[PDB]
């Protein structure tokens, strides 16, 4: 997953910043009605031209002259920014030390290279559906966590193109709370704790936390379909031997026993699920529990975290249909109104919306339905608005 | 037991008397070191430990029952004792240290008596969120409290007054998964609530405390207060 | 041009005796003697410097509000020309826009912007200081002492060597010296 010329990217989006973004949406969607003043002045872009030339302190009164002058540059990534403690563009007429970051919208990322300590279908840079069914199970747990348990509902979900999905969530006042409960929230949801130094990345505690029990709920419909269905990861060596090694040992060897006696790959874990049934999680009580095999099964699908773009106020992120210029892919509303049918492969590029458009607004093809979800957040927002 | 309880706040310009001054003074001090002593003598649980204490403390008038708005005696007693030795120890971090653990420690104690509906209440005349639960949830949500957190053991948990809260001010009960969550409404056993009350209380009583230290030259033209410009 | 070397240890001035008009006094290379001996150095060519701190509005003095009309380099230039003119009847002048700094005590003024940087020589009288104009805020630079002025121009860094390149002589010695150069 990537582009494959640049040479198309000029006139796209000269042809784009023209008559190819919802200026009076966005001017909308960022202002927020006006509400509060000096609000919009001081929210922050930054651009980056040819050669990724990335530069803050960018900013434009009202949506007109923002698009003469987005028409004028035509920038080639473009991050929203938190709207600092004052004036961006004249940030140095101040005393110096006396300019720093307020308030910020609410910002979540979740990478595919994330899930690459097992990942064997595809790339770093290439994908295919089997990887993209955690693309699709993944946010179902994110989205509903803040969907039922942290009293939000101004959420927007994004993929960014080639590896991570987006969430830029706006709520009443968590756009104004501290750094401090930004990791707050990160350390709630950091469950399966791993990259790829530590082995038994979940030392899960006896008692559970009925978050993880709607986890579960969601894991046993959605994994072992994927798992034993796209993948049957016990197919050979390789894989499982990317996972027999964060096992105790008492049976460590009937698990390979079955390994290599084998036709298909579920009496494996059958076998696995009976002798666990006769281990001892806990040899002082009678509560086998599901702690080791549980651990497994999420452990080998679940959203891996990012410790430092969730909490900080400085790292700025895409624009809303903002290209990316290394996938032709551009920003794609995702909801779970689409999550049961979704594609990556099908969904467009910034070549291919281009050609559709290449054939009076975004009103004509597929992307007045792609911005249906940005119009209907947008009207939540009007809803918002007492 | 008295209304005294309550978080400091509002230094009370009145004029009083001399002698009265250095007496609460005194009193106050005598208190302090007290309830050290006492303290690192046993462990706190110890009903030694209570004994002994709301002897004392209730020997040099801090805490009788219910009277009148703030004009009853110790309530008034213990306002202005404080409200004195707060320009005690504006001058060491270690004195400031040993002021706020001890006062720290005292509210603790002396306010673990008070019952059950006088504590929901008064934490209500306290601040927004100090609200409490309906009895009902606790046969509506044991499972939700009891498995979520290590904090209960079994069934058996008592008749608290569970409260509702902004997670907000959770910043600890809920990101070491020890509470259940409804939309950051989290259902917390009193402990927990005695350690955030004590915890902001400290945070505010500090952020006081300095302010003072940052305002001292006044007393500087004076000497009758002497003793307790830098002499206790 | 010619040149010749020397010391400098004093250097007197007065406004009012003769505004423009600075001295500087040292020891001298002498071949004669081998030694150094007296001279003085009289200074004209002395510039009085302003900076123009702007406001960015055509806002009445008279009730102090505000019109919805930027500024240029050019306006405030202008409102040099027919105020000074206005009330001193500038002779002529010089200057440039700068984009300068202040960190002191004065209200709500930032550390950095628009500045008219205005020379003149010290021939002209002088203004009261907290002087504004309609179109400006305020001008530093207004009872600047020509000495220091001179000083953090020419940048020298207390008593060193020097010497006199473009020497040219003066109508009647004034000085005590045996030698003197202007
Ligand atoms: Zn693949």
């Amino acid at each position: 997953m990537e582009t494959f010329d640049p040479t198309e990217l000029p006139e796209l989006l000269k042809l784009y910043y023209r008559r190819l973004f919802p200026y009076s949406q966005y001017y909308r969607w960022l202002n927020y009605g006006g509400v509060i003043k000096n609000y919009f002045q001081h929210r922050e872009f930054s651009f980056t031209l040819k050669d990724d030339i990335y530069i803050r302190y960018q900013s434009f009164n009202n949506q007109s002259d923002l698009e003469k002058e987005m028409q004028k540059m035509n920038p080639y990534k473009i991050d929203i920014g938190a709207v600092y403690s004052h004036r961006p563009n004249q940030h140095n007429t101040v005393k110096l030390g006396a300019f720093q970051a307020q308030e910020k919208e609410l910002v979540f990322d979740i990478d595919m290279t994330d899930y690459d300590d097992v990942r064997r279908c595809c790339s770093s840079a290439d994908i295919c559906p089997k990887c993209w069914t955690l693309m699709t199970m993944a946010i179902r747990i994110i989205d509903r966590a803040l969907k039922e348990d942290f009293g939000f509902k101004h959420r927007l979900w994004v993929y960014s193109g080639r590896r991570g999905v987006h969430c830029w969530v706006c709520d009443e006042s968590v756009r104004k709370l501290s750094s401090a409960v930004r990791s707050g929230i990160v350390e709630y949801l950091s469950l399966v704790k791993g990259g790829q130094d530590v082995k038994k990345k979940v030392h899960l505690s006896e008692k559970i936390h009925p978050f993880i029990r709607k986890s579960i709920n969601i894991i046993k419909k959605y994994f072992e379909e994927y798992a034993l269905v796209n993948q049957d990861i016990l197919e050979n060596k390789e894989s499982w031997d990317k996972i027999l090694a964060l096992v105790p040992e008492t049976i460590h060897d009937e698990l390979q026993q079955s390994f290599q006696k084998s036709h298909n790959s579920l009496q494996r874990w059958e076998h696995l699920k009976k002798v666990a049934s006769r281990y001892q999680n806990n040899i002082k009580n009678d509560k086998y529990g599901p702690w080791l095999e549980w651990e497994i099964m999420l452990q080998y699908c679940f959203p891996r975290l990012d410790i430092n773009v969730s909490k900080g106020i400085n790292h700025l992120l895409k624009s809303p249909f903002s290209v990316h210029p290394k996938t032709g892919r551009i920003s794609v509303p995702i909801d779970l109104q689409k999550v049961d049918q979704f594609d990556p492969f099908t969904v467009p590029t910034i070549s291919f919306i281009c050609r559709e458009l290449d054939a009076r607004d975004y009103k004509k093809t597929s992307l007045a339905p792609y911005v249906k979800v940005f119009e209907h957040f947008l009207e939540n927002l009007d809803k918002s608005r007492k | 037991y008295p209304h005294c309880l309550q978080f400091y706040l509002q230094p009370p310009s009145e004029n009083i008397s001399l002698i009265e001054f250095e007496n609460l003074a005194i009193d106050r001090v005598k208190l302090l070191k007290s309830v050290e002593n006492l303290g690192v003598s046993y462990v706190k649980g110890t009903e030694q430990y209570q004994s002994k204490l709301e002897s004392e403390l209730r020997k040099l008038k801090f805490s009788y029952r219910e009277n009148l708005e703030d004009e009853y005696e110790p309530r008034r007693r213990d306002h202005i004792s404080h409200f004195i030795l707060r320009l005690a120890y504006c001058q060491s971090e270690e004195l400031r240290r040993w002021f706020i653990q001890q006062e720290m420690d005292l509210l603790r104690f002396r306010f673990s008596i008070l019952p059950k509906d006088k504590i929901q209440d008064f934490l209500k005349d306290s601040q927004l969120q100090f609200e409490a639960i309906s009895d009902e949830e606790k046969t509506l949500r044991e499972q939700e409290i009891v498995a979520s957190s290590p904090s209960l053991s079994g069934l058996k948990l008592g008749f608290e007054s569970i409260y509702k809260i902004p997670f907000a001010d959770a910043l600890d009960l809920f990101r070491g998964r020890k509470v259940y969550l409804e939309d950051g409404f989290a259902y917390v056993p009193l402990k927990d609530i005695v350690a955030i009350i004590l915890n902001e209380f400290r945070a505010k009583l500090s952020k006081a405390l300095a302010l003072t230290a940052r305002s001292l030259p006044a007393v500087q033209s004076d000497e009758r207060l002497q003793p307790l410009l830098n002499h206790l | 041009e010619q040149v010749f070397h020397f010391y400098w240890l004093d250097a007197y001035e007065d406004q009012y005796n003769q505004p423009g008009v600075v001295f500087l006094f040292g020891k001298v290379w002498i071949e004669s003697a081998e030694t150094h001996v007296s001279c003085c150095v009289m200074v004209k060519n002395i510039e009085r410097t302003l900076y123009f701190l702007p406001r960015e509005m055509k806002i009445d003095l008279n009730t102090g509000k505000e019109t919805g009309t930027p500024i240029s380099m050019k306006d405030v230039y202008e409102e040099f020309d027919e105020k000074i003119a206005t009330k001193y009847k500038i002779m002529k002048f010089k200057s440039k826009p700068v984009e300068k700094n202040y960190a002191f005590e004065i209200p709500d003024v930032p550390e950095k912007s628009e500045y008219l940087e205005v020379k003149y020589s010290a021939e002209m009288p002088q203004l009261p200081q907290d002087l504004k104009g309609e179109t400006f805020s305020h001008v530093f630079g207004t009872n600047t002492s020509s000495l220091e002025l001179f000083l953090m121009n020419r940048k020298i860094k207390g008593p060193c060597w020097l010497e006199v390149k473009s020497p040219q002589l003066l109508n009647q010695p004034v000085s005590w010296c045996k030698v003197e150069a202007m």
